[PDB]
């Protein structure tokens, strides 16, 4: 019997795939200073940026805190802290991907 | 198995 | 006593400088002739560019 | 120290 001949379906798929895009990525330092008065137990954001898809972030943070003058040495600790979180814009408006 | 035109179907 | 944080003074600066213009430079002969006629004691200018 | 935007003001 007769051995069966190709189809050209690959070649046609192949012609349909788009190229990917050129980006221009390029590193820079992006610093900033940020100058505040709180109270303790209060979660206070002193940070905020936006972050594009292919964003790198590297961040070294710096802080001065002084306290509003003691009576005494009194003798407990107490902590100074920073917490970083991400915060997908997906995750606080349904409609984000409409809007995009 | 790349990006095609017209967003994704498989 | 604590010790005092940096300002971003120069990262503003250096987001404010200008990239260089891209020239596009060449090497070519401008060969030109000039014929003329002249009297010995004056500047003659024979030649301008 | 390099060419500023809006021209040279030291």
């Amino acid at each position: 019997f007769g051995r069966k001949v190709p189809s050209n379906a690959k070649s046609q798929h192949n012609f349909s795939v788009i190229p990917s895009a050129n980006i221009q990525r390029s590193v820079f330092n992006r610093s900033s200073g940020y100058k505040t008065t709180f109270d303790a137990g209060y979660l206070i954001p002193v940070f905020l940026d936006e972050a594009l898809p292919g964003d790198t972030f590297h961040l070294k943070t710096s802080v001065l805190a002084r306290l509003s003058t003691p009576v005494v040495p009194f003798m407990d600790n107490l902590r100074l802290d920073i917490q970083y979180f991400s915060v997908p814009y997906r995750l606080v408006w349904d409609n984000w991907q409409k809007f995009n | 198995a790349r990006s095609m035109r017209g967003g994704i179907r498989l």
